[PDB]
């Protein structure tokens, strides 16, 4: 994997249809919790333990209390210097008739604070509901989400269980079905909306030029999104802090956070 | 397609 910058460049300044992948280390380098790392624990537990089907089954109310905490956090965090450099990017190619999207694996909507317009949520999103009765999904920014969970979420090992019964955890409001309410989030084990995923292989498509940045590339389908677009002669940057076992598959490897190497890699 |  090449490390010339210069090489990326010149594909960029002829690229008119640019897909950049973000993960967890783009929040990550905004102080964002990820339960994922090194990434932060809720209380005793990771996103692998609290962000499954199983989690939820079993005590809805410790699923809703960790993403109440993880919806108040984002109050206090900040898109960093590789948001912004994402989202400048967009609008000044956008007027030069040129198309930046981006596929993103995070779930607190940092991409849409720093101004990104073209963003395809694969995961969902921490300030979107969805109905398991109905189905219906919903934006939702409310603080707190419902009255219970007030001053709940606290995120210290130790706290106690808010055990909010079922009925006053949040609820859809669509007239006739008051069924319970999930995080519009996909777990670890569900299937990704159809829907989106068509439009996940329509830009892998039609793009000339793809970026992998903060993705460890150890999450499915995310981690295939790329090799099925390098094979196709479409050249795939990587911008990672480390190696990932995606990397001897990629036309460029950039060391280093993503806030240092996408500003001159956007620019 | 599962997210792993
Ligand atoms: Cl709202
Ligand atoms: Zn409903």
């Amino acid at each position: 994997p090449s490390s010339s910058m210069a090489d990326f460049r010149k594909f960029f300044a002829k690229a008119k249809h640019i897909v950049i992948i973000s993960g967890a280390g783009v929040s990550a380098e905004s102080g964002v919790p990820t339960f994922r790392g090194a990434g932060g624990y809720w209380r005793k537990w990771q996103a692998q333990d609290l962000a499954t089907p199983l989690a939820f089954a079993h005590n809805p109310s410790r699923v809703w209390e960790f993403y109440h905490y993880r919806r108040e956090v984002m109050g206090s965090k900040e898109p960093n210097a590789g948001h912004r450099a994402i989202a400048e990017c967009e609008t000044r190619l956008g007027k030069q008739g040129r198309r930046v999207v981006v596929i993103t694996q995070v779930i607190d909507e940092l991409h849409r604070k720093a101004g990104t317009k073209n963003l395809l949520e694969i995961h969902g999103s921490l300030f979107k509901t969805r109905c398991t009765s109905c189905g219906v999904v919903a934006e939702n920014y409310k603080s707190p989400i419902c009255p219970a969970l007030s001053g709940k979420g606290a995120p210290e090992p130790g706290t106690q269980d808010a055990s909010i019964p079922v009925e006053k955890l949040p609820r859809c409001e669509e007239a006739g079905c008051g069924g319970l309410l999930r995080p519009h989030v996909v777990w670890f084990g569900e299937n990704l909306d159809p829907a989106i995923l068509e439009e996940v292989d329509r830009e892998l498509a039609h793009c000339d030029l793809c970026l992998v940045v903060g993705t460890s590339s150890v999450v499915y389908p995310a981690a295939m999104f790329a090799p099925q677009v390098a094979a196709r002669g479409v050249p795939v940057a990587e911008f990672n802090t480390e190696t990932t076992p995606a990397t001897n598959r990629f036309r460029f490897h950039f060391q280093g956070p993503c806030g240092t190497t996408l500003p001159e890699a956007l620019a | 397609f599962s997210k792993q």
